């Protein structure tokens, strides 16, 4: 898994200037990556032996990357959702700055 | 909802309980690369055609 | 501005004749000329619109003709119906100034005005039945007894464009509320100034084929 | 007895002259483009003109413009040699050559239908490149094949339309209900709207007949009557832009468990409405004011292509919200002789 998302972070450094890539939000693609990435390391840190420092640590792990990447895909959905719903009552644009 | 409950009502045993725990991240990971990034790793490297973004007035008059 | 000569400014005849009235423009207006008559007492009637564009309502005596920058109108039988001051109206820029106006010899309502103090400010209401206010385009046009048709106000609602000659700018503030399908003029000035008969008049407000139709008026003397 | 529109070139002299500015769509078929040019010889071998009509749809939203990319699209490029150094002549362009003279040469064109009309996004105040929507340009360049660059030293640009009006059938008229069932066992609650027709002329007042007959005992709170614009974009997989252009918060309380009927007017104007950039308005030539965008009627069997502008009265009541949709069509009618395209008055 952690090798799928290397060879993609890199697909995507090398193809960074294609119209896709900008226009989904690149920044809320790259940290879903990066949490995807420690999603994959913090098994690890599940697999190991238990000390204080460990527990901490995979605590942590887990919160932390589910915590990114859900919340990564929410700032999408509320982009999206307010491209999509298009001018409310009462407004002149309600775009979202990226 | 496959997975919480599993993991808490088979609390007794610890290398289950740990397995489904990694496994279960493991493929959260999975699932958001596969289920995200797959079709626009597809559409970039393997359809490269698709990712573009481009493809005084005077007067007179008439004889009738 | 552009000024209109109207030459000859009076022509008077018997029956029958093919009375021939030009108009030049000091300007290019590219055939965007309409023209009016009027009568004793009674606001104008277009009959000539957008060079030689008959409007309807009208008979075929009249017509028009784009010769250059002159225009023509043409009265091939000088029927004894058709007695009355013409003008020439130009509307290709802002202003509309109008022509000299000739004479021949052998529901909107405007209400709110009558004698008036030397100086003050004075509410002139058109009702318009028949049109909406953003369906249409409000002007008001003076004529000073005895004398020719000027350009007073005027307001495109869908576009919300309030204009005014540059000889009145800020001296009268036009406005179209819908609640009544009305105009509203507030003058603000004193002395005979403009002391004169106003015409409220709509126009069609897309392609504004001239000022179509005309209210009876009131008489603004001070 | 008629005119013609000219432009000209530096270099060549090459005086392009077209019948009208803009080209009526029946759905059938699109008016053909016909017109002459005069080519003096400003050459010895460069004997070649060619004439192109492009149908160009630019696009490109605030976030991006912010991200640094814009959409534009050639939907149709029509390339003719104009000059013999085919395509049998029109009366206008025979009276237009009987008043050139020799030199003249005719060239025309046919716009396949179903093609999108002129219509061009509003750009907002700080925009201020080439507009925003779709524009049909006409071009002649003097050079031999197109192998040369084309030189703005002899190209000549003209920008034309191509526009819809009313039809003569009103069509069915517009009206929907929705009943509506609350959380409360299955209570109902009716909404009805009707429309006085189908196309409706930019201005003219809409008449929203609305009645709601409350089958329960709550109460409405207020009435959210609107005049909705969706412009449908049908490239690169863009959203559908809507944007409400007319609106009244008409607040009534009704009796529970009873009827209440009446009609509600709005007027969809650009006055009001002049600063939601990205808003569809009919054809600009040159920044000209223009009305909003004319409501495109693809009666044809047919193929999304372009921006497709429609209009659809919105009735909202609160307590969530019983919200109904009446479709239908801003159009202009058939004009006598043609629109001035620019403010009538000019200044
Ligand atoms: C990949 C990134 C995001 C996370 C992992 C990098 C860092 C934080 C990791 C890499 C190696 C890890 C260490 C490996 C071994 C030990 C010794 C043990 O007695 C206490 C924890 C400790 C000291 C770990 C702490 C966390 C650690 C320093
Ligand atoms: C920002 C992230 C990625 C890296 C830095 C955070 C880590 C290294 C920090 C944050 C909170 C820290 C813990 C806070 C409290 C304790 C309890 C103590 O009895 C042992 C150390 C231990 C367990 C710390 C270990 C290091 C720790 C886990």
């Amino acid at each position: 898994g952690f090798m799928c998302t290397c060879m993609v972070v890199t697909v995507f450094i090398k193809h960074n200037n294609t119209p896709l890539v900008k226009a989904s939000g690149r920044e809320l693609c790259y940290i879903l990556l990066f949490g995807v990435g420690l999603s994959y390391c913090m098994t690890f840190f599940f697999i190991a032996k238990p000390s204080p420092v460990i527990c901490a640590l995979r605590r942590l792990g887990l919160g932390s990357s589910f915590a990114i990447c859900y919340s990564a895909l929410l700032t999408k959905t509320n982009c999206i959702a307010r491209i999509f719903d298009g001018v409310k009552n009462g407004a002149q644009r309600p775009k979202f700055i990226s | 909802l496959a997975f919480l409950p599993i993991f808490y009502v088979t609390s007794s045993d610890y290398r289950v309980q740990t397995t489904t725990m990694c496994i279960s991240v493991s493929l959260s990971g999975f699932v958001v690369l596969g289920c995200l990034f797959a079709p626009k790793v597809h559409i970039i490297l393997f359809q490269p055609q698709k990712n573009v973004v481009t493809h005084s007035s005077a007067s007179t008059y008439v004889p009738t | 501005d552009i000024q209109m000569t109207q030459s000859p400014s009076s022509l008077s005849a018997s029956v029958g004749d093919r009375v021939t009235i030009t108009c030049r423009a000091s300007q290019s207006v590219s055939s965007a000329v309409a023209w009016y008559q009027q009568k004793p007492g009674k606001a104008p009637k277009l009959l000539i619109y957008s060079a030689s564009s008959l409007y309807s309502g009208v008979p075929s005596r009249f017509s028009g003709s784009r010769s250059g920058t002159d225009f023509t109108l043409t009265i091939s039988s000088l029927q004894p119906e058709d007695f009355a001051t013409y003008y020439c109206q130009q509307y290709k820029y802002v202003p509309v100034t109008f022509g000299q106006g000739t004479k021949v010899e052998i529901q909107l309502v405007e209400s709110g005005g009558g004698l008036v103090q030397p100086g003050g400010s004075l509410r002139l209401s058109c009702a318009a039945s028949g049109f909406n206010v953003y369906s249409s385009s409000i002007h008001w046009v003076r004529q000073a007894p005895g004398k020719g048709l000027e350009w007073v106000a005027s307001i495109s609602s869908y576009y919300g464009y309030t204009y005014y000659a540059d000889s009145v700018k800020g001296r009268f503030t036009i406005s179209a509320d819908t609640s009544k399908n009305t105009a509203y003029l507030q003058m603000n000035s004193l002395r005979a100034e403009d002391t004169a008969v106003y015409y409220c008049a709509r126009s069609r407000q897309f392609w504004y084929s001239g000022l179509d139709y005309w209210g009876q008026g009131t008489l603004v003397t001070v | 007895g008629t005119r013609v529109f000219k432009k000209a070139s530096p270099n060549g002299k090459l005086t392009v002259y077209l019948g009208k500015r803009d080209f009526v769509d029946h759905i059938d078929l699109v008016d053909p483009v016909d017109g002459v040019v005069l080519v003096d010889p400003e050459y010895l071998k460069e004997r070649r003109v060619y004439v192109t009509l492009t149908v160009a749809f630019r696009y490109g939203r605030e976030d991006l413009d912010v991200l640094g990319l814009t959409f534009r699209k050639d939907l149709f490029v029509a390339n003719v040699q104009s000059f013999p150094p085919k395509k049998p002549l029109t009366r206008l362009q025979e009276r237009l050559i009987k008043k050139l003279g020799e030199h003249a040469y005719p060239f025309t064109f046919e716009i396949p239908p179903n093609l999108p009309s002129s219509v061009t996004l509003q750009p907002g105040p700080e925009d201020t490149g080439k507009a925003l929507g779709v524009d049909y340009e006409v071009k002649a360049f003097v050079a031999e094949n197109l192998e040369e660059k084309i030189h703005k030293r002899n190209s000549v640009r003209l920008v034309i339309e191509k526009v819809q009006y009313a039809p003569e059938r009103p069509g069915p008229q517009p009206t929907a209900e929705t009943t509506r069932q609350f959380l409360m066992s299955d209570k109902p609650l009716h909404l009805e709207a009707s429309l006085d027709k189908e196309i409706y002329y930019h201005g003219e007042p809409i008449s929203v007949n609305v009645h709601v007959t409350n089958n329960t005992n709550k109460t409405v709170k207020k009435i959210k009557i609107s005049v909705r614009q969706y412009a449908d974009i049908v490239l690169f997989n863009t959203a559908q832009y809507k944007v409400p252009v007319a609106m009244e918060e008409a607040d009534d309380t009704v009796a529970p468990s009873s009827t209440f009927s009446k009609v509600y007017t709005l007027t969809p104007f650009l006055a009001n409405n002049r600063e939601k950039r990205g808003l569809a308005l009919d054809g600009k030539l040159k920044h000209e004011d223009t009305n909003l965008a004319s409501s495109t009627l693809l009666r044809e069997g047919r193929e999304i292509l372009g921006i497709i502008v429609s209009y659809k009265v919105k009735v909202k009541l609160v307590v969530s919200d019983v919200a109904v949709e009446l479709p239908f069509t801003l159009m202009h009618p058939k004009p006598k002789e043609e629109p001035p395209h620019r403010e009538v008055p000019e200044n």
